[PDB]
C-alpha cells in the first residue's frame, strides 16, 4: 500500500535477521531484531513494486545474514507499506538495503 | 559483564560427569583452532578448550535439533528413536574466556587477514565460553535429563542438584585468551548442520559430517 | 620466465587520468623489457620530450623503475589489449589435480584463477561473461570456481587454447580460457 | 567546455545508406556513454542509439531495430551512426548527445548537437 | 529404477560438441557405484540445468545423501541420465 | 498446519508443462510422534522455468531448510516462521 | 506517454511561467527539463525534477509529485524563450515531451 | 583530478550494498575495506570502495563473484581505486577497476 510518505530513507542500525516470510507469488519478509526487540520489517519482491529488481541483490545478501547472525544495518524505503505478518505490532516497510556493520570502522 | 552460569551440552550420564566432568582432549592454546574447527576434527583433535555456551536457549535447540535427527533415523529404520541428553549448568570460576571476546583480541593484535569472518560470526551466534584444560566435578551445579519415546512422542524433564558442588561467589573471565600467531593453514570455520554449530561442540558432545561455514553461508 | 605478450597487443595510446580502457591491463616494465620489438616499437612511435605511465615504472630512451601505481598521475598510460586471438586449434587441454588461487576480475570484463598444485602455477584459466566465444560459460563456472575456492579442494581443469588472455602481470604461467572443471579423485572415467 | 559538431546529412532516396558524423574536443570522446536522437518536422523527440564508453552495449530503439548500426572511435574522437534501408519516417533532424552523470548508464544528456538534417523522399 | 541413501563422491562439469553436460559420481560403501549425466538439449534457452547444477552443488558442498532415479544407459561406459535430484535429511537417511 | 519444519528438499520435471519444475518434499512436525499421521505430510511448490531468477519463495525455504528451525505452513501458498516460544511452541 | 501543458504561452519580463507534465504510470524522481531554442542545441535545465545542473541561473525550479511534475520559471529574461520538454528515464522507451513555447 | 591510485594490501571488511541515486538501471555494490600493517589515524583503516551493477540483464558480476569469495574468506587484494567517486554513508566512496589477489612481497609490498 502507498502511503504516500515523501520518499525518504531510514537508518536502522545494529539488527540481525529473524522470521522470515514468504508467498508463491509475492514478496519475501524478514523481521528485524536488536537486543531482542523487534525494530522493522522489510521485504523484498521480484514481481512488484518500486524496487523490483532489487531482489536479487537483496537475496544474495539476505540469505547470507540469515545464515550468519552478522551485524546488519538496514535501509528502508517507507513510500510501500505491507501487512503481511497476522498482528504486527512492528511496521513493515519496503526494503532497499542491506549494509554489513563494522564497529570498528565506527560506519554502523 | 561476564556470564555467571554456562551451560554446556553432553551425552554422558549424570553417574559419570557428577564425578569426572569433562576434560579437554589435548593441550591447543590456540583461539581459531578451537574456533574455526580444525583441533576438533578427526584425527587432528588436540583441543586444550572445553567449549560451552552462555544462553540457554542456544543449549536447548541443540538438543530440540537432535530430537528430530533421532525419530527421523526412527522413519528410515536405522535409529532406535530413544535419546538422552544432558545440560550441565557449570558455575564460572576465572578460567573461562568468551569466544567473541577471545576471536575479537586475536585478529586485533595480529592482523586482519588471519581470521575468518564466519568463525568471529559463530563465535557471537553461540555466546561460547572456553574451559581451560579441565572442568572439576566441583564445578558442576545443575543437570537437565531429557528422555523421549518414539513410541509415545512424549518428553520428560527432570533437574539434578549436584551433591558435591561447592558454593562460591565466582564469575568468568571478562579478559580474553592469548595465543601466539597460528602457523596453522586455516581453510574454513568447519560446522554442522541443523543447526548450525561449532565443530568443538559438536564433537566434544559425544560419524558426524562437518561442513565449511563459507561453502554454505553463500547460496549458490 | 616472464610471459610477454605479442606486439600486436597494445592500443595507439592508452586514456588519460591512469585509468586504462576496459578489457585493457596497464604495463610493467619487466613485460616491456620482455620483447625488444615492443621497446623498438614505441621508441619509433613516440617523439619529443614524453614520458608515459606504467604500473611498474615509467618509459621515456632509457626506463626507470618506481613504486606500484606511482607513475600512475600522468595522463598517457599504455594499455596492453588483454585478449589475443591465437588461431590455434580448438582442442581439449586437461590439467589435473590443481587448486584456485590468485583470482582477478576487472570492469566489465573477466574472472580469472590461477590454478596451483604442490606450489607452483600450472594453468591460468579465466571465464568472461561478455566477451568470448565461451561467453555462455561464465553462469555455469562461477558457482564451480566459488566452491572450489572456498573449499579448496583439488580439482581439474580443462581449457581450450583458442583466445589467449594476459590479465595477469609478471605471470610465469600462461592464461587460458576454461571449459570445464571437475571435482574428482583419481581413477575414474568421470576425469 | 564541451562541444558537439554533426557533420553529414542531405536528401536520401528511400532504401540507400547514409554516415551521420559527431566530432567533440576538449574531452575523452567516449569515456562518457553517447547517443543518438532525432527530432521530427513538429513532433516529440524521440530516442535511438546508445554507446557505453568502450562499446560493449548497443541498443536501439524499436524503430531503429535492424536497419541502424551504431559506432565509436576514439582514435580519431568520432561518433558514427550508418543509415541502411533508410524509409520515409526518418526524415527528421538528427544530433548526438552526451550523458552527463559519466562513465556510463544515464539516460539524461548534458551537452547535444546543432543538429544535422537528413531527409528521405522520393 | 529408483536409487535411495547415495552420498555424492565426484562432481563434474564438461563440454560435449555444443552442448555441455554435467554429472554425478555417487558411491556407497555398502553397493556399487552409479555414475549419471545430465545435458542441455533444447534447454539451451531455459533456467532448468542451472537450477540443477545449483542443487548439485549444495548436495556436494554440504556433504547429504541423495535419492535419485536415473534412466538406464544401454551403451556400457556412460552415465544414464537424471532427472530428479533429492538432499537427503541432513545427518540422516532418506525415508 | 504449525510448528512444522522441512525434512527433504527437492525439485523435479513436471510433464505437465515443460517449462515448469516442482520443488516438492515431505515435512515433518518438530518433536511429533513418528506414528502421528501428522507429523509427516507432502510439501510441494512450483516455479516457472522461463523466468531468470530464484522465486523469493526458494531462497527462504533453502535457508529454513538449512538451519532447520521451525515454519507455520499456511494451507502451499505461503509459510511464515515461529516468531516465539508462547507463538510457535 | 508523458504530456506537457499548456502547448503555448505568453508572459513579459519579470513575471512567473508553469508548465505541467504528466505520465500515465508514476516515474518517481525520475525527471529531465529540457530547453529547446529553435535552431540550436538544447541545453539541460532541471535533473532528477528537483535539481540544477552548473551554470544555470537559479529561477528554475522544480516540483516532483509522484505522477504530476510542475516547472516554475520565477522570473523571464529574454532569455528563456524556448521550447521545454519533459523527458522520463525509468523505463522503456526513454520518452520526451512535446515542448512549450515561451514568447510575448 | 584524482589520478588513479594503486592501493595494495586490503582486505575487504564489510559489505554494503545501495541502490544508485542516478538512475534506476544500476545497482552500487560497495565495501569498506582496511589495510594491513598501518595505524587507525589515516582513513587508510576504513577506505569505501564502490561498484555499480547491471541490473537489467540478471546474473552476478564476476568482480561481485570475487568481492564475496575474498571478503568471506579475509584476504589481501590490490585494487586500482579511482577516478569516480559515488556517495557512501555521507561521504565519497571511490570506485575500483580492477582487484588482483595478491601473492606475495614482490606481488603486494
Amino acid at each position: 500500500y502507498k502511503t504516500g510518505q515523501p520518499a525518504a530513507d531510514h537508518y536502522y542500525s545494529k539488527v540481525t535477521a529473524t522470521r522470515l516470510l514468504a508467498s508463491t507469488n509475492s514478496r519475501l519478509c524478514a523481521v528485524f531484531v536488536r537486543d531482542g526487540q523487534s525494530v522493522i520489517g522489510a521485504c523484498a519482491s521480484p514481481y512488484e513494486g518500486r524496487y523490483r529488481d532489487m531482489y536479487d541483490a537483496l537475496r544474495r545478501l539476505l540469505y547470507m545474514i540469515y545464515m550468519s547472525g552478522l551485524a546488519v544495518r538496514v535501509h528502508v524505503s517507507k513510500e510501500e507499506q505491507y501487512y503481511d505478518y497476522e498482528d504486527a505490532t512492528f511496521q513493515t516497510y519496503a526494503l532497499t538495503g542491506i549494509s554489513l556493520c563494522n564497529p570498528a570502522a565506527s560506519i554502523c | 559483564d561476564p556470564p555467571a552460569t554456562v551451560y554446556r551440552y553432553d551425552s554422558r550420564p549424570p553417574e559419570d560427569v557428577f564425578q569426572n566432568g569433562f576434560t579437554a582432549w589435548g593441550n591447543n592454546d590456540n583461539v581459531l583452532e578451537h574456533l574455526t574447527g580444525r583441533s576438533c576434527q578427526v584425527g587432528s583433535s588436540n583441543s586444550a578448550f572445553v567449549s560451552t555456551s552462555s544462553s540457554r536457549r542456544y543449549t536447548e535447540v541443540y538438543l530440540e535439533h537432535r530430537m528430530q535427527e533421532a525419530v527421523e533415523a526412527e522413519r528410515a529404520g536405522r535409529g532406535t528413536g530413544h535419546f538422552i541428553g544432558y545440560i550441565y549448568e557449570v558455575r564460572a570460576d576465572n578460567n573461562f574466556y568468551g569466544a567473541a571476546s577471545s576471536y575479537f583480541e586475536y585478529v586485533d593484535t595480529y592482523g586482519d587477514n588471519a581470521g575468518r569472518i564466519l568463525a568471529g560470526a559463530l563465535a557471537t551466534y553461540q555466546s561460547e565460553y572456553l574451559a581451560h584444560r579441565r572442568i572439576p566435578p566441583e564445578n558442576i551445579r545443575r543437570v537437565t535429563r531429557v528422555y523421549h519415546n518414539g513410541i509415545t512422542g512424549e518428553t520428560t524433564t527432570t533437574e539434578y542438584s549436584n551433591a558435591r558442588y561447592v558454593s562460591q561467589q565466582t564469575r568468568a573471565n571478562p579478559n580474553p585468551y592469548t595465543s601466539r600467531r597460528s602457523v596453522a593453514s586455516i581453510v574454513g570455520t568447519l560446522v554442522r548442520m541443523a543447526p548450525v554449530v561449532g565443530a568443538c561442540m559438536a564433537r566434544q558432545a559425544e560419524a558426524m559430517v562437518l561442513v565449511y561455514y563459507e561453502s554454505i553461508a553463500y547460496s549458490f | 620466465g616472464i610471459v610477454i605478450p605479442p606486439q600486436e597487443q597494445i592500443t595507439q595510446h592508452g586514456s588519460p587520468y591512469g585509468r586504462c580502457a576496459n578489457k585493457t591491463r596497464a604495463l610493467t616494465v619487466a613485460e616491456l623489457r620482455g620483447s625488444g620489438d615492443l621497446q623498438e616499437y614505441l621508441r619509433h612511435v613516440t617523439r619529443g620530450w614524453s614520458i608515459f605511465a606504467l604500473y611498474d615504472g615509467t618509459y621515456l630512451g632509457v626506463i626507470k623503475d618506481g613504486t606500484p601505481g606511482g607513475a600512475f598521475d600522468l595522463k598517457t598510460t599504455f594499455c596492453i589489449m588483454t585478449t589475443r586471438n591465437t588461431g590455434q586449434p580448438a582442442t581439449d587441454h586437461y590439467y589435473s589435480n590443481v587448486t584456485a588461487t590468485r583470482l582477478l576480475s576487472s570492469t566489465n570484463s573477466r574472472l580469472c584463477a590461477v590454478f596451483v598444485r604442490s606450489g607452483q602455477p600450472v594453468i591460468g584459466a579465466c571465464t568472461s561473461p561478455y566477451d568470448g566465444k565461451y561467453w555462455s560459460m561464465y553462469s555455469r563456472l562461477r558457482k564451480m570456481l566459488y566452491l572450489i575456492y572456498v573449499a579448496g579442494i583439488s580439482v581439474r581443469v580443462h581449457v581450450s587454447k583458442e583466445e589467449q588472455y594476459y590479465d595477469y602481470e609478471d605471470a610465469t604461467f600462461e592464461t587460458y580460457a576454461l571449459t570445464g572443471i571437475s571435482i574428482c579423485n583419481p581413477g575414474s572415467s568421470l576425469c | 567546455c564541451q562541444v558537439l559538431v554533426e557533420s553529414g546529412g542531405g536528401v536520401v532516396r528511400p532504401g540507400r545508406s547514409l554516415r551521420l558524423s559527431c566530432a567533440a574536443s576538449g574531452f575523452t570522446f567516449t569515456s562518457y556513454t553517447m547517443h543518438w536522437v532525432r527530432q521530427a518536422p513538429g513532433k516529440g523527440l524521440e530516442w535511438v542509439a546508445i554507446i557505453w564508453y568502450d562499446g560493449t552495449n548497443e541498443d536501439y530503439a524499436d524503430s531503429v531495430k535492424g536497419r541502424f548500426t551504431i559506432s565509436r572511435d576514439n582514435s580519431k574522437n568520432t561518433l558514427y551512426l550508418d543509415m541502411n534501408s533508410l524509409r520515409a519516417e526518418d526524415t527528421a533532424m538528427y544530433y548526438c548527445a552526451r550523458d552527463w552523470d559519466n562513465y556510463g548508464y544515464s539516460y539524461y544528456f548534458d551537452y547535444w548537437g546543432q543538429g544535422t538534417l537528413v531527409t528521405v523522399s522520393s | 529404477h529408483l536409487y535411495k541413501n547415495f552420498t555424492v563422491q565426484e562432481l563434474a562439469l564438461k563440454l560435449k560438441g555444443k552442448n555441455q553436460e554435467f554429472c554425478l559420481t555417487a558411491f556407497m560403501s555398502g553397493r556399487s557405484l552409479v555414475r549419471a549425466c545430465l545435458s542441455d538439449a533444447g534447454h539451451e534457452h531455459d533456467t532448468w540445468f542451472d537450477t540443477m547444477l545449483g542443487f548439485a552443488i549444495s548436495a556436494y558442498a554440504l556433504k547429504s545423501r541423495i535419492a535419485l532415479t536415473v534412466e538406464d544407459s544401454p551403451y556400457p561406459g556412460t552415465p544414464g541420465d537424471l532427472l530428479e535430484l533429492q538432499i537427503c535429511p541432513l545427518n540422516g537417511y532418506c525415508e | 498446519k504449525t510448528n512444522m519444519v522441512v525434512t527433504s528438499v527437492a525439485m523435479k520435471p513436471y510433464e505437465v508443462t515443460p517449462t515448469r519444475m516442482l520443488v516438492c518434499g515431505i515435512a515433518a512436525k518438530l518433536g511429533a510422534a513418528a506414528s502421528s499421521p501428522d507429523a509427516h505430510v507432502p510439501f510441494c511448490f512450483g516455479k516457472d522455468l522461463k523466468r531468470p531468477g530464484s522465486s523469493p519463495m526458494e531462497v527462504m525455504l533453502r535457508a529454513v531448510f538449512m538451519q532447520q528451525r521451525p515454519l507455520r505452513m499456511f494451507l502451499l501458498i505461503r509459510m511464515v516462521e515461529c516468531s516465539g516460544k508462547q507463538d510457535c511452541p | 506517454q508523458m504530456t506537457q501543458s499548456p502547448s503555448t504561452l505568453s508572459a513579459s519580463i519579470g513575471d512567473r511561467v508553469t508548465i505541467t507534465c504528466r505520465a500515465s504510470q508514476s516515474i518517481y524522481s525520475w525527471l529531465a527539463w529540457y530547453q529547446h531554442k529553435p535552431g540550436n542545441a538544447p541545453k539541460l535545465l532541471i535533473y532528477k525534477a528537483s535539481s540544477l545542473e552548473s551554470g544555470v541561473p537559479s529561477r528554475f525550479s522544480g516540483s516532483g509529485s509522484g505522477t504530476e511534475f510542475t516547472l516554475t520559471i520565477s522570473s523571464l529574461q529574454p532569455d528563456d524563450f524556448a521550447s521545454y520538454y519533459c523527458q522520463q528515464y525509468n523505463s522503456y522507451p526513454w520518452t520526451f515531451g512535446q515542448g512549450t513555447k515561451v514568447e510575448i
